[PDB]
This record gives structure tokens, sequence and C-alpha cells, in this order.
């Protein structure tokens, strides 16, 4: 069904959905809840509906995600790691700011604190930017027919990558072996990393009557 | 002022373009806004009126792992050619409509600043620029733009900067077009493909000689020194190089010594830089600014400190983290203007010895991730310091007496450290806003003397020493702290007293204390925005019944290993963890019902709990282990165990009872018939793990 609960989540079977409202505070006068349609094999469809508004106008509320679960390797082990993302948005009125991004985050031990996080942002809605250091890109890489502008940025102790599409991709079909094989390659991230998390979601800014329906998700680390 | 044409042109501008976010909001044809000089971006001439700038440029804030711009999107109007005497033009950071540059831009005829850059301009650029003639800054990098033919460029004799970085770089001759500007200073040509596009020495032969100060050549695939070696026709005039990402790959250049004028060199983010500052520096007497981070020098650092001894009088800002440097830092404070000094994650195997006084006008230290022995060097040698980290080291010896004479230190971090003792100046700081020593082998007992005068302190972290704290009564404190960690540490006998002064604190963790008195009645009302709780392994009793309101903040209590009795108290609608084992609460849990908790891990053994199993964990779905063992349960299990979906341990045992997917473990021994959960939103976005130990 549909959940409105700030940490609630749904456990499917190789899936898990999150709502993932961590930064409700921030805004005023804001609600939001996600919910599963259909899972067959390897594919999940889910939906989230939202509107925040005022607050904290420049900061993200949440990160409804659909994350994927696995046993953890090594980055040098991993072979492919495939994955295709069909997904609509519908927003309305106006003043809106969102995102929809994949985010993998790897550390050094099996069950350790996030050091390394990569985002992939497939569209960024009306300002929404990646963290960076001098707010410039650092790297322009193609990947399968698509672009990519890199970003280097600091979380903390944490260091983000952010691979932002030139153009929105509404219809995404890859295998990101090919970004962290880079990565390691050109950008100095260690290939003895443990790879930990893998999943694929929104982070709404500013929104009003929204709703993102994501038709079709899939991931394999092999 | 404000002839009204341009009040009119300003107007019509303004029309086209779809502000959201406040901006041009002082901009309006009501009567109370008449006056053009006044509106925001706009300035105006003293004697004439015909404006001279329009300057609407952003800025980036930052959060955790995002940033944001508020960018105008909208159409360019042409009507800004009725300004006829504007010569500064900044629209930076909007991301108009993502089209070509607009034409009209060559025929301001006055122009003489022009910065586009981070706008999301496409297409190729306007050919009729050539009509651009009193230009002088040009900014038009990092867009979406195709740069191949550069024809345009001989007809702009006046530019001293050009910009031109993150495009789609193709122009083979570059070399000879840039050279034809006369008076051109700084270049900026960085996230080009220039790489693949490399000067011939024929061509560099036939050009002119032209001043450069300034280079930004960064993101290109270098990767070695013959690709960029056309820099050095400008050793006579360049004072900044910037070559940071750019996959070097072997010994930096001996060549980069023996420039004069130097004073800025970026070397960040590159390969194999195999030993690092050559034997060729020491003759550069100016550098001010030299970062080599990341780079894997593997270099001494005396040695490095001694090939930099030409700069000891300038050298303000030296980044050197991130590398794999040993040895011991030694000397330091003969740098007369060292300011910054970053040491980050090196193999940095000795000593932190100044072995002669001498005064440091340092602001910003960090020594973490590193194997350093020896004490601490006397700290009132570095009166300057506004930040100080430390952790993470193998430091010994009591932290210095003069520690206090900082005065204008705001971090403190010295975790992980073998320190000893604490001084009592550490209350004369009145600027520190964290103070971080957890996980050392602290002795002695921290009296008000130690705490006497940080009228600014916010975090104190103290956790896991062989501590004590011990305030007089009658102590007014001049802090508000807002996270209280102090685990393992002696607290005293009866409940602490200076937290009745204490409101505003986020967390609060005074687990393993030695508080061997009831529950007071000043401690009747917790902050609202209370966060963590955890008062476990004490010996505090009382009803908690009383003491739990339901924030809207909560994601930990634990309340174990104590003497409380009475009901149970209300779950918050938010927590997480909810521990209570090893307490002496009786009665039915039947009010874990009235409202919905998503809580993931609750544990309520080893108490008197009686009574029947309410039919209502249908409100809490997100659990993941439930602990009822060691009760006095009885009746029959409710159906709605059933509905437990994301259940992963059920511990019911030594009970008196009768009658779900990855549920692990299920133990139901007598009773009459490592795990790890989740605790998402602890370090903001990133969640946390914990690890159940649970018995069997
Ligand atoms: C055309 O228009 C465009 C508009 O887009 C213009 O472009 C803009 O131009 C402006 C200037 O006009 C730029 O603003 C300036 O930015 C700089 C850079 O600030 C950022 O970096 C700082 C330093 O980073 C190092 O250090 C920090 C820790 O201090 C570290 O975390 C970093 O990772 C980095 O570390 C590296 O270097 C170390 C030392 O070498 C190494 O050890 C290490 O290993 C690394 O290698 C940083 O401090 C700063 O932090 C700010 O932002 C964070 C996050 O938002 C925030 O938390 C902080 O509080 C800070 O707010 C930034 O990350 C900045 O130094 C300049 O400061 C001047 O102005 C201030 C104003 O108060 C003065 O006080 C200063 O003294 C100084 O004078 C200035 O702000 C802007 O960045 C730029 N933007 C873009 C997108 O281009 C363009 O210039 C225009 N062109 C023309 C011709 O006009
Ligand atoms: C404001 O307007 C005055 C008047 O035109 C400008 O002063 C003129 O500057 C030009 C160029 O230097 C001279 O040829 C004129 O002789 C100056 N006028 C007078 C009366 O002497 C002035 O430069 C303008 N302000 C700015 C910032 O450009
Ligand atoms: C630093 O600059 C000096 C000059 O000030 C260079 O000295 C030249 O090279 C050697 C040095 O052993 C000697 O022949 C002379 O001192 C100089 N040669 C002349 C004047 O023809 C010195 O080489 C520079 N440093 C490095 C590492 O090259
Ligand atoms: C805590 O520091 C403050 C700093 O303002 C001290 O306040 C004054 O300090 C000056 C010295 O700079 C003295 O001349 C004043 O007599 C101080 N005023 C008061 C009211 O004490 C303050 O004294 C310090 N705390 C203690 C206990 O000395
Ligand atoms: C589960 O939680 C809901 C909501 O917290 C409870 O709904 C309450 O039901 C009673 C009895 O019908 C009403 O008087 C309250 O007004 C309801 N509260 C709300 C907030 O709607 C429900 O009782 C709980 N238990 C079960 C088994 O559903
Ligand atoms: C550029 O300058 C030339 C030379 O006077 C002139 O003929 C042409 O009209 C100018 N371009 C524009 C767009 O005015
Ligand atoms: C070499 O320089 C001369 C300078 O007079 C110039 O005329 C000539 O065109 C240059 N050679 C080439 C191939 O451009
Ligand atoms: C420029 O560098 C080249 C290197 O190929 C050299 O031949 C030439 O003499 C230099 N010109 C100078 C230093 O003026
Ligand atoms: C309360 O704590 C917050 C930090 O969350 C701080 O911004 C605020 O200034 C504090 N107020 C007082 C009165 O200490
Ligand atoms: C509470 O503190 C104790 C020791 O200080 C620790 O073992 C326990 O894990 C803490 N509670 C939580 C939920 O981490
Ligand atoms: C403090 O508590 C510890 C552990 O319970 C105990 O060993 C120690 O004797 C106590 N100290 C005092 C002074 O009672
Ligand atoms: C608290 O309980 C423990 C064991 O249940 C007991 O040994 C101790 O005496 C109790 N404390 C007090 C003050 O009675
Ligand atoms: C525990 O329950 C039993 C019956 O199941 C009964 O003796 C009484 O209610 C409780 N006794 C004690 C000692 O807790």
């Amino acid at each position: 069904g549909d959940y409105c609960g700030q940490w609630d989540w749904a456990k499917s079977t190789n899936y898990i959905v999150y709502n993932n409202l961590w930064n409700k505070n921030a805004a005023a006068s804001g609600s939001q809840c996600t919910g599963v349609d259909k899972i067959s094999g390897s594919t999940i469809a889910w939906h989230t509906s939202y509107t925040w508004t005022g607050g904290a106008a420049t900061e993200v509320k949440s990160y409804s995600n659909a994350a994927l679960v696995f046993s953890k390797k090594q980055i040098k082990n991993i072979k492919s790691i495939p994955t295709k993302m069909k997904y609509s948005y519908s927003h309305s009125s106006g003043t809106f700011v969102a995102d929809v991004s994949y985010d993998l985050f790897t550390s050094s031990t099996a069950s350790g604190s996030n050091e390394y996080e990569i985002m992939i942002w497939l569209a960024a809605y009306g300002g929404a930017g990646p963290i960076s250091s001098t707010g410039k890109a650092i790297a322009t890489v193609t990947i399968g027919s698509n672009s990519f502008k890199l970003y280097k940025g600091p979380n903390g102790s944490t260091t983000v990558f952010s691979f932002v599409a030139t153009k929105t991709i509404t219809n995404f079909s890859a295998d990101l072996q090919k970004f962290l094989s880079y990565l390691t390659k050109n950008q100095g991230l260690p290939s003895s990393q443990y790879l930990i998390t893998l999943e694929a979601g929104t982070e709404p800014f500013v929104g009003t009557n929204a709703k993102m329906t994501v038709s079709s998700f899939s991931a394999a680390v092999n | 002022l404000c002839i009204e044409k341009e009040r009119d042109a300003l107007l019509e501008f303004k029309r086209g373009l779809s502000d959201n976010f406040g901006q041009l909001s002082t901009w309006g044809d009501e009567e109370d806004k008449k006056e053009c000089c006044k509106w925001k971006g706009i300035e105006c001439n003293k004697t004439t009126g015909h404006v001279i700038v329009l300057d609407l440029h952003n800025a980036f804030t930052c959060s955790a792992s995002a940033c944001f711009a508020p960018r105008l999107t909208g159409k360019l109007s042409p009507s800004l050619l009725e300004l006829e005497y504007l010569n500064f033009l900044d629209l930076s950071v909007n991301e108009f409509e993502r089209s070509e540059i607009p034409r009209f831009i060559c025929s301001f005829k006055r122009l003489e600043y022009l910065n586009l850059s981070s706008s999301f301009f496409s297409g190729l650029i306007p050919t009729q620029f050539k009509n651009l003639t009193s230009l002088r800054i040009l900014d038009l990098g990092y867009n979406n733009l195709i740069v191949k033919d550069l024809t345009w460029l001989s007809h702009l004799s006046s530019l001293e900067l050009l910009s031109l970085g993150g495009s789609d770089f193709q122009v083979k001759n570059w070399f000879q077009e840039i050279t034809k500007l006369p008076l051109l200073k700084e270049l900026d040509l960085s996230l080009c493909g220039l790489s693949k596009l490399v000067p011939s020495p024929a061509e560099i032969a036939n050009s002119s000689l032209i001043s450069l100060s300034v280079l930004h050549l960064c993101c290109n695939e270098f990767s070695s020194s013959a690709k960029y070696s056309w820099l050095f026709n400008f050793s006579t005039s360049l004072t900044s190089i910037d070559l940071s990402n750019n996959q070097l790959d072997g010994q930096i250049d001996d060549r980069f010594g023996n420039l004069m004028y130097l004073e800025h060199l970026n070397l960040a983010n590159e390969l194999n830089l195999k030993g690092g500052i050559p034997s060729s520096f020491g003759n550069l007497t100016r550098l001010r600014y030299l970062d080599m981070s990341n780079t894997r020098t593997y270099q001494w650092l005396p040695e490095l400190f001694v090939r930099l001894s030409g700069s000891r009088k300038t050298l303000e800002v030296l980044g050197l983290n991130d590398n794999s440097m040993f040895g011991s830092l030694v000397d330091v404070t003969r740098f007369s203007a060292l300011k910054r000094l970053y040491l980050q994650k090196n193999v940095l195997n000795g000593f932190f010895m100044e072995r002669f006084g001498q005064v440091s006008s340092l602001e910003y230290l960090d020594l973490s991730d590193n194997q350093m022995r020896g004490p601490l060097p006397d700290l009132a040698l570095f009166p300057s310091l506004r930040e100080l980290h430390l952790g993470s080291n193998h430091f010994n010896g009591r932290i210095p007496q003069g520690i206090g004479k900082l005065s204008q230190l705001k971090i403190l971090d010295v975790s992980s450290n073998r320190l000893e003792g604490l001084p009592e100046s550490m209350g004369q700081l009145s600027n520190l806003e964290s103070f971080d020593a957890s996980y050392n082998v602290l002795k002695g007992t921290i009296t008000e003397s130690h705490l006497s005068n940080l009228s600014s302190l916010v975090d104190l972290d103290l956790s896991f020493n062989s501590l004590a704290l011990k305030t007089s009564i009658d102590w007014l404190p001049p802090f508000q702290l807002q996270v209280i960690n102090l685990p393992s540490c002696n607290l005293g006998p009866s409940f602490p007293k200076w937290l009745q002064s204490q409101n505003n604190y986020t967390v609060l963790d005074i687990s393993l204390a030695n508080i061997s008195d009831a529950l007071p009645s000043w401690f009747s009302g917790l902050p609202p925005d209370i966060k963590i709780l955890n008062l476990s392994n004490n010996q505090i009793s009382g009803r908690v019944s009383d003491l739990i309101e339901n924030a809207y903040d909560y994601m930990v209590i634990d309340l174990s290993s104590n003497n409380f009795s009475g009901p149970l108290p209300l779950v918050p609608t938010n927590v997480q963890i909810f521990y209570l084992h090893k307490n002496q609460f009786f009665g039915s849990i039947s009010s874990i019902c009235k409202s919905t908790t998503g809580a993931t891990s609750l544990d309520l053994s080893h108490n008197q709990f009686s009574g029947e199993l309410p039919d209502c964990w249908m409100n809490a779905t997100n659990l993941a282990v439930l602990n009822l063992a060691y009760n006095n349960f009885s009746g029959k299990l409710p159906q709605s165990l059933g509905s437990l979906t994301n259940l992963e341990a059920l511990y019911m045992r030594q009970n008196s009872f009768s009658g779900c997917q990855s549920l692990q473990i299920l133990d139901l021994g007598g009773n009459k018939l490592p795990m790890e959960f989740l605790v998402q939103g602890f370090y903001g976005k990133y969640p946390r793990h914990y690890s159940y130990l649970g018995n069997l």
C-alpha cells in the first residue's frame, strides 16, 4: 500500500523501499508518502508523492529510494552491475526543485562508516546541483552514449563524486561497473573498497503537488 | 538620475524573466520604486543617469550532499540595447533558455566586462563578438559551448583576462590566436581537451611575446611533462599556475623551480608524483601557496621543509594531505607567515617537537590519521590557533599548561590518543566551541576549575576514559551544551546537578557513570529537540512514566541496567532504538498501541512485566528485533505477530505463555508451550549499523 511515516519502509524479496524523511523539520507544512505497486522477478515498480514548501528552501528534505540487498564484495571482484530505471514525474504550479539520482556508498570494511559516495544525477530540476568544492565540473565522461559531468565534494568525512547528466534521462539502462572503474583508474578511488549500498530515488527541495512513478527498476551485482 | 527610457528597458527585461526566489523584487513600475539607482544589481553614474553596472549574479549555497543556486530562467530580451553606456554585465550563475549566446551583446560599444560563466548557454560562440572592441574582462567558462574557430579574437585588442573553460575545445592553433592579444595576463583553459592539442615548437617560434601572469590549466588528461612544457615560455612573468586534476604520473618538473615571481602553485589530485618536491626548489623565494594534496608524494618531511626554505617569510598555505609522507614535524615555527598547514592521512611515524623557542602564526593545523609519537609541544608557542586536530595519533603525555593561552581556539580534537591528563588552564579558552578527548587513558578528577570560563562550549566529548567529573554545588555553568557525551566517566554518587541549568541539548550520553541516586524532581522534562538519551549501566531509580513526553526528534532511548520501576513509559512516535532491559518495571504493555511507532529495536527483557500481549502489533511494522524474555507474561500469543514482515529476531523465553520472512532466530524456550539492524538518520543523511549480540 502507501505509508507516510518518517522512517517506515517496505521490505520485499531482494528489494527494500524507504521513505526516509530525514530532513523534514527543515520545511513547514509538508508531507510525503511512498508505495510499491508491482514486483516481478528482479523488477520493482513504485511511486512517491510529496508536497514540501517553505522553510530552508536550499536543503534536501528526503531521499525516498528503492535499495538493493546483496552480498558485499570488493570493487576488484565485481564483474558487472546491470541497472535499468524508467520513471515519470508529475509536479504542479511553480517553484519546483527536485532530483533523481542513484547513490552508491563504499567503505573500507564490510560494515563501516561511508567513506566514498557516488551519485548519478539523471535529472536536475529548478537549480538542484551536486556538492562541489570549487563549484565546477572536473571531468567530462561518456558511458554508453550518455554524457556526464563529474563533481567532487566533501560531506563531513566522506568524499562525494557526482555524475550529472548533460540532458535529462527518463529511461536509463547501463552497467555501473564502468563508473566505478573510471573512478578507480582516474579519480583515485581505492580498488579494494567494499561496495556496501546501491540505491536510486528522488531528492525534493521545494515542490507542491509532486509525484514520481518508477515503472521499472532493476539492479544486480555479479 | 533614472532616465525613463532605461527604466522602461529594465522593466521589459524583467518581464521576460521568470523569477522564483525573490530576486528582482526591488524592480517595479510603482511610484514607490521610481528611482533606478536604488534597484538591486543596478548602478548609475553620479553626474548623468545612464547605468553603468548590471550584476545579476548568484551564488551556491551547499548542504550535506547537495548545492543550490537561485538561477533565473527566462528569455534575454534585446531591449538591453537601450543600454548604450553600459560597461559591466555579470549574469553568471543564472540558467536562461539553454540556447546560443545572444547576438546583440556585440552592439554595446562600451562594454568593458562580461561574465557569463557557469550559465547553461550552449552552441557556437557568436561570430559578431568581433565588434566588442573595448572589452577587457571576458568570462565564458564552464558552459556547454562548442569552440572550434578563434578568428574573432584577433579584433579584441584590450583584454587582460580570457576564460574559456569547460568547452568542447577543438582549436589546433589556439596559441597563435592567444598570442595576438598583446595585453593578456590571465588565461583560463581548464576542462578543455588541451592534452590532444599541444602547441608545436614552430608556431611558438612564429609568435609575438605576451606577459602572462596566472594560468588556470586543470582537468586536462596531461599525464606527462611533455604536454604542458609550452608554459615555460612564460618564466619571466608567471605568477600563478593551477595544474590540478591532470593524472600526472612522474616527477614534478625541475623547471617549476627557477620560476621567479611564482606565488600560487596548485598540483592537487594527481596519480603518482614519486618523490614530491625535487631539489630544484628552494630557489623560489616568493611562494605563497603550495597544494600537493592526494598525489602520493612519498617524501621525507624534513627534506620537503628544507627544500621549501626559500619562502620561509612568505609561505602562507601549505596543503600536503592525503599523501604518504614519513618523518617528524620538526621546527615548524621558523615559517614566519605560515597560517594554514594540513597533513591529514599520512604515514608520519615521528615526533612533534620544537627544540627552540619562537612563536608561530599558524591559525589552522591538523595532523590526524597518522602514527605520531612522543609528547605534545608547548602550545603557548602557537598563540593564534583557531582549529587543532590531532586525532588517531599515538601521542602521550599530559596536555601542556599553555593550552589556555590560545584565546582564539574553536575546535580541539585529541581523540584516539594515549593522553594521560588534562590541565587546569582549559577553562580560560573562552572561545572553544568543541572539545573531544575520547578514547584516551585520562586519569584524575575534573573540578569546576577546568570548566570555569568556557562560555561558548557546545560539544563535550570525554568518552571512555578513567576520568572523573565532580563540580561543587551552587555552581552556575557558563555554557549551554547541545551535545553531552560523557560515558564511562565518574559523574558522582548523586545525579549531576549542573544539568538543571542545561537546556537545549540534543543528545545526552552519561551512561556507565556511578550515579546511585533517585531521579531528581527538577529533572522532569527533557528539551523539546532531544535526540539521543542513554543512561545505561547506572543505579538510577524512580519512575520514568512522567519523563518521556513524545518529542519529535527521539531516535535512541537506552535506560537499561538501572533500578527503574513503574508503568512502561510512552514510546515516542519516531523512536528507533528502545532499550529497557535489566530494570524493575511491571504491569501490562498495552500502551504500546495507542500511537504508531517506527521503532526498529525494542528490548524489555529481565523485568517484571505481567499480563497479556496486546493484539495491536500491526501498528509497528518497522520492528526488527523483539525481546520479551525473562518476564512474567501470560496468555495466548497475538495473531498480529504474523504481520511483522520485517522481523529478524523474536526472543520470548522464561515466560508463562500458553496456546514473516527473514526471521533468522526464533527462541521460545520454556514458557510452558551476529545479528545487525539499521538505524537510519543518525549521521544526517548517512545511516548507522547496530549489532545485537543476543544470547541463546
Ligand atoms: C564570474 O562569475 C563567477 C560566478 O560563478 C565567478 O566565480 C566565483 O568567483 C568567486 C570570487 O569572485 C569565488 O568565490 C571565492 O571562492 C573561494 C573558494 O572557496 C572555496 O574553497 C575554500 C578553500 O577550499 C580548500 O579549503 C577547505 C577548508 O578550508 C577544504 O574543505 C577544501 O576542500 C579546499 O581544500 C583544498 O585545499 C587545501 C589547501 O591547499 C588542501 O589542503 C586540501 O587537501 C584541498 O586540496 C573553502 O574554504 C570555501 O568554503 C566555503 O564554502 C563552504 C561550503 O559552501 C562553506 O562551508 C565555507 O564556510 C565557505 O563559505 C569554498 O569551498 C574563496 O576562498 C573566496 O574567498 C574570498 O572571499 C571571502 C568572502 O568573505 C573572503 O573572506 C576571503 O578572504 C576571500 O577573499 C571566494 O569566496 C567563487 O568560488 C567562484 N565560483 C565559481 C562557480 O566559479 C568568477 O570569479 C567571475 N569571474 C570574474 C572574472 O569576475
Ligand atoms: C559619468 O559621466 C561623466 C560625464 O560624461 C563622465 O565624465 C566624462 O568622462 C569622459 C571620459 O573620461 C571625459 O572625456 C569627459 O570630459 C568627462 N566629463 C566631464 C564633464 O569632464 C564620467 O566618466 C562618468 N562616470 C563613469 C563612472 O563613467
Ligand atoms: C638555483 O639558482 C642558482 C643561481 O642563483 C643556480 O646556480 C647555477 O647552477 C650551478 C649551481 O650548482 C652553478 O653553476 C651556479 O651556481 C649557477 N650556474 C650559472 C650561474 O651558470 C642553481 O642551479 C639553481 N638551483 C638548481 C637546483 O638548479
Ligand atoms: C573569564 O574571562 C573573562 C574575560 O572577559 C573575565 O572577565 C573579565 O576579565 C578581565 C581581564 O581581561 C578582568 O579585568 C575583569 O575583572 C573580568 N570581569 C569579571 C566580572 O570577572 C573573567 O574574569 C574570567 N573568569 C574568571 C573567573 O576570572
Ligand atoms: C493503531 O493506531 C491507530 C492510530 O494511532 C489507532 O487508532 C485509534 O483508534 C481508536 C479506536 O477506534 C480511536 O479512538 C482513536 O482516535 C484512533 N487514533 C487515531 C490517531 O486515529 C488504533 O487504535 C491502533 N490499534 C489498532 C489495533 O489499530
Ligand atoms: C561592427 O563594426 C563595423 C565597423 O564599423 C560596423 O560596420 C558594424 O555595423 C558593427 N556591427 C554591428 C552589429 O553594429
Ligand atoms: C610566420 O611569421 C610571419 C611574421 O611576419 C607571418 O607573416 C607568417 O604568416 C608566419 N607563418 C605562418 C605559417 O603563419
Ligand atoms: C619557447 O620554448 C621553446 C621550446 O620548444 C624554445 O625553443 C624557445 O626558445 C622558447 N622561447 C622563449 C623562451 O622565448
Ligand atoms: C539552541 O540550540 C541551537 C542548536 O540546535 C542553537 O542554534 C541555538 O542558538 C540555541 N539557543 C540557545 C538559547 O542556546
Ligand atoms: C548506550 O551506551 C552504552 C555504553 O555507554 C553502549 O554500550 C550502548 O550501545 C549505547 N546505546 C546505544 C543505542 O548505542
Ligand atoms: C564505580 O563503579 C564501578 C563499577 O560499578 C565500581 O567498580 C567502583 O567501585 C565504583 N566507584 C565507587 C567510588 O564506588
Ligand atoms: C538495583 O538492582 C540491583 C539488582 O536488581 C540491586 O543489586 C541493587 O541493590 C538495586 N539498587 C538499589 C539502590 O537498591
Ligand atoms: C508471575 O506469574 C505467575 C503465574 O504465571 C504468578 O506466580 C505471579 O503472577 C507472578 N509471580 C512472580 C513472583 O512474579
